[PDB]
């Protein structure tokens, strides 16, 4: 749960170069792939079970 | 001169061809439909 993005999947590390204005990543599906977290400033990854 | 035909000509296995990739676009525009809101506030469900 990230500022009101419930899902469910596994968490890893990540080494995706996400920009200062960005936060979110996405796949083509309109579905959430990479996000951010809001107390440290490091890219997760998220990938289903 | 049956293989040099075929190693020269790049489209002699043309109908071959247009069964592999008839069948790869098809499911590329089945889970392209998913983005999709349909009428809706939002495409995704955890999200409504």
């Amino acid at each position: 749960n990230f500022n009101g993005l419930t899902g469910t999947g596994v968490l890893t590390e990540s080494n995706k170069k996400f920009l200062p204005f960005q936060q979110f990543g996405r796949d083509i599906a309109d579905t959430t792939d990479a996000v951010r977290d809001p107390q440290t400033l490091e890219i997760l990854d998220i990938t289903p079970c | 001169k049956i293989q040099d035909s075929l190693s020269s000509t790049p489209s002699a296995l043309g109908k071959l061809q247009d069964v592999v990739n008839h069948n790869a676009q098809a499911l590329n525009t089945l889970v392209k439909q998913l983005s999709s809101k349909f009428g809706a506030i939002s495409s995704v469900l955890n999200d409504i």
